[PDB]
RNA sequence: GAUGGGGAAGCUCCGUUUCAAAGGCCUGACAGGCCACCAUCGAAAGGGAAUCCGGUUAAGAUUCCGGAACCUGGAUAUGGAUUCUUCACGGUAACGUAACUGAAUGUGGAGACGUCGGCGCGAGCCCUGGGAGGAGUUAUCUUUUCUUCUUAAC
RNA sequence: GCUUGUGACGGCCCGUGAAAAUCCACAGGAAGGAAUAGUUUUCAUGCCAGGUCGUACUGAUAACCGCAGCAGGUCUCCAAG
RNA sequence: UCUAAGGGUCGGACGAUCAACUUAGAACUGGUACGGACAAGGGGAAUCUGACUGUCUAAUUAAAACAUAGCAUUGCGAUGGUCAGAAAGUGAUGUUGACGCAAUGUGAUUU
RNA sequence: GAAGACAUUGUCAGGUGG
């Protein structure tokens, strides 16, 4: 079956975001005119959140838990599946086939997912995702 | 045929004291002292040549900016773009197999 | 030395407080079958690097020679 | 074409150094310079160099071996007795 | 000895080797300058400080690059690895073995040579092993030995057929050629 | 080839990191903490930061003069970029652009590397067509013979 | 076409044909920092400075060594028709 | 003085343009001489020796002398073998370990 | 770790012995 889904998590293998985890939102098994291959709109991060401890202050954790999102189109072959998953309904409509244009769209689309990942990582769900794969 | 003089005091045909000839405005040939070649930097895992990088003399790298000695992704100025891909998924799969051994050991100690 | 393609870029290199001196050169060359036209070369002593500008038209030369400041020390040829 | 009857591959040395020696050096010269089977690729692209080494350009892997072969009969028998003795001692 | 990369030595008998094992990895396999046998750049993780500690083992046959070595005392019996000789039974063929524990090897080092454990004195620990010459000798168990023959057996079978090859041979080790 | 050290009746010798208390920091309130070597000498032909042309003298020039570039090490102002989403964006990817912080420690790369053969590529020189200039043979023949027509560093 | 340089290949060996100073990057992330304003001096511009010594000459059937201005000897580049 | 063969670049069976010296083949000709100069192997039938490339008695000897790869033997398992130091907390082989280290007679081959 | 009142080191006496 098409075990790849849009509530799914994956990894990047190439193109300036490898070694960083992502999530699928919109697969296209035969692509489009542009992106003429099986691709998927995805989102992930660019700067992982640093670890925190007991003794850190509010300001320290505030500095450490800033996080950089990203959104990109990718060939399927340049990813790897993952058994883990994530809740995806929050940021479905902000991203779109047209959202990768006129980056007034793109930057707000980054900011929504920035707040989303921040509120998620605080009271951390998907700890495995939010921690950096080491390599 | 005009004949040419070494400009430096080393007379010998060494690796370094090399000679390219070039004709000049004033109408007399002279020798011109080329310097040694670069080499492609290489892959610490692959032993392969890696792209995007300027083949420059080693101190000469200090002049150029960050871009020419680098590419964008992680493991930029050292690696192959395939050896990275191999090791990353190695680190992912055996990271999952750590969980596999976790479920094995917790199963047998639960049996104990 | 370096070459210029934009004059709106150019016109502050002549005001950048490193220049004291600059010059103009004129050149006699022929375009494809064309006709023999003079060709202006405005050169300016940027101290770290000489900046030039090649121009074929003479009306633009008369424009720029007047547009440039009076204090700047130019020579010809 | 097969351009000779019995001298074969070592004919560059010529008429020198004796036939009884030419035979043995020929026997080893065919063995050293041929291309051998990769354990991993399964390809006849495995070449020696700097005697003792054996190297597949395909998949870039290298392995030690005989001075003039990939592997010895002693390698075979120690491999087989190890396959025995590992299973014997482990259980 | 210009080009001699490093002595064909063993690791030291540290706490890991002595109460457990360790995984150590080969990076390449290189021809020694003036040796009948090849060597192996092989690396471990120094467990007291954060770095990858290089080691220079002798290259037994069968071993390839991209290979691991579990090694110490609790290592599974496999080619390329190392143990002190008490855990194995008789008959396990080894090489590059030690005279005393931690001397990093005197015996069974040359090309295509090996030694053959035949006996044990488990109480009052020793181990009985034959030499390539064939002289029997019983030594303590805590000293070690690498599995398998030294690679390159049959280096000796080939003649040389001309003097320049012998000059190229004996330029490298020692000026013991031309001999009277 | 020093010092440590040990011998030597002794001049001085064996040895070169080893039977050594060998050296310096990093915050931070005189107390805690980390690191690990070992000297130094030896290549005007090996490695190695970076320059060209023209002119000039009785005699030297990659040295001087005229012009034009480069390297290293400093300070420090501006421009530009990044940012109220603080440590840029784009491209499937190969990788890119004018930049786009970062210590201790770790890892990797260059420096760093044979001989011979044949094959390709380009540089210089050689053969030379046409044109424009200068010289020379021409009793007789030769739309001829010779020379110039160039352009660096960066 | 001649010489020379480089490249991609191939052979060649029980010969496999050096190490260091130096430079750079990468992983790592101690920590620092903006909104009424900072950060970036590995981008561009802009400013001062670069010390000691050698440097001429010949390099040879006269400039050196051969008791000498000796039919001798001394490493090497350019190499036309 | 001729012929034939050996090519690129441009068009959709072949054609237009562009250029090289390589060989072969047929004539005509004169001192019947012609690699014309210069440069440039004399060859062969028998006997013996060392196997060979190679090395040397500069300044009376350049071999049937020396080394050579091979063959066979002997020694040594590290407190070891060879070898050295004024003595040492010494030192080479040795960053080595019996397919090794070292000394032997002998020198390719058939037998 | 091995070895241990033996070794060994300092000094004496036999056999052999260019
Ligand atoms: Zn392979």
């Amino acid at each position: 079956a098409k075990f790849l889904k849009a509530g799914k998590v994956a990894v990047v293998v190439r193109g300036r975001y490898a070694g960083k985890k992502v999530v699928i939102v919109k697969p296209h098994d035969e692509g489009s005119k542009s992106h003429p291959f099986g691709h998927a709109l995805v989102a992930g991060i660019e700067r992982y959140p640093l670890k925190v401890t007991k003794k850190h202050g509010a300001k320290k954790v505030a500095k450490r838990t800033k996080i950089k999102p990203f959104i990109k189109v990718v060939n399927y072959n340049h990813l790897l599946p993952t058994r883990y998953t994530l809740d995806v309904e929050a940021f479905k409509s902000v991203v779109s086939t047209e959202t990768f244009e006129q980056p007034s769209q793109r930057e707000e689309a980054k900011k929504v997912v920035k707040k989303a990942f921040e509120e998620r990582h605080q009271a951390g769900k998907n700890q495995w995702f939010f921690s950096k794969l080491r390599f | 045929a005009q004949r040419v003089t070494f400009r430096r005091r080393n007379p010998y045909n060494t690796r370094s004291n090399k000679i390219k000839v070039v004709k000049t405005p004033g109408g007399i040939l002279r020798a011109q002292h080329v310097k040694k070649l670069a080499t492609r930097p290489k892959c610490g895992d692959c032993g392969s040549a890696l792209q995007g990088i300027s083949t420059l003399r080693p101190r000469q790298y200090a002049t150029v900016s960050k871009t020419h000695k680098t590419v964008s992704r992680a493991y930029g100025g050292s690696r192959c773009a395939n050896c990275v891909k191999e090791r990353i998924i190695r680190a992912f799969l055996i990271e999952e197999q750590k969980i596999v051994k976790k479920v094995v050991k917790e199963q047998t100690e639960a049996a104990k | 030395a370096r070459e210029i393609t934009d004059i709106k870029q150019f016109l502050e290199l002549t005001r950048r407080a490193d220049v004291k001196t600059a010059t103009v050169k004129i050149n006699k060359k022929l375009n494809k079958a064309g006709k023999p036209f003079r060709q202006t070369k405005f050169k300016v002593r940027g101290s770290s690097s000489l900046y030039t500008l090649v121009i074929n038209d003479a009306g633009k030369a008369k424009k720029l020679i007047q547009s440039l400041p009076p204090t700047l020390k130019v020579n010809r040829l | 074409a097969k351009r000779t009857k019995k001298v074969g591959i070592t004919g560059k040395y010529g008429v020198r150094y004796g036939s009884s020696l030419r035979r043995q050096v020929k026997k080893l010269e065919i063995q050293q310079h041929a291309r051998y089977d990769c354990s991993f690729c399964g390809k006849k692209t495995v070449k020696r160099g700097a005697a003792g080494i054996w190297t597949c350009s395909c998949c870039k892997k290298t392995v030690a071996g005989g001075a003039y072969t990939v592997s010895t009969a002693a390698a075979a028998t120690v491999r087989s007795t190890i396959r025995r003795l590992r299973e014997m001692v482990e259980a | 000895t210009r080009l001699r990369q490093g002595a064909a030595k063993l690791r030291t008998l540290d706490y890991a080797e002595r109460h457990g094992y360790i995984r150590g990895i080969v990076k390449q396999i290189v021809h020694d300058s003036g040796r009948g046998a090849p060597l192996a750049k092989v690396v471990f993780r120094d467990p007291y400080k954060y770095r990858l500690r290089e080691e220079i083992f002798i290259a037994n046959e069968g071993v390839h690059t991209g290979q691991f070595i579990y090694a110490g005392k609790k290592a599974s019996l496999n080619v390329g690895n190392v143990l002190p000789l008490g855990s194995v039974p008789e008959g396990t063929i080894v090489s590059n073995v030690e005279e005393k524990p931690g001397d990093r090897g005197a015996l069974a080092r040359a090309s295509g040579n090996y030694v053959i454990i035949i006996g044990h004195n488990p109480d009052e620990n020793k181990t009985r092993v034959r030499l390539p010459s064939g002289a029997k000798k019983v030594i303590s168990s805590d000293a070690r030995g690498v599995i398998g023959v030294i690679a390159g057996g049959g280096r000796v079978d080939k003649p040389l057929l001309k003097a320049g090859r012998a000059f190229h041979k004996y330029r490298l080790k020692r000026n013991s050629w031309p001999k009277t």
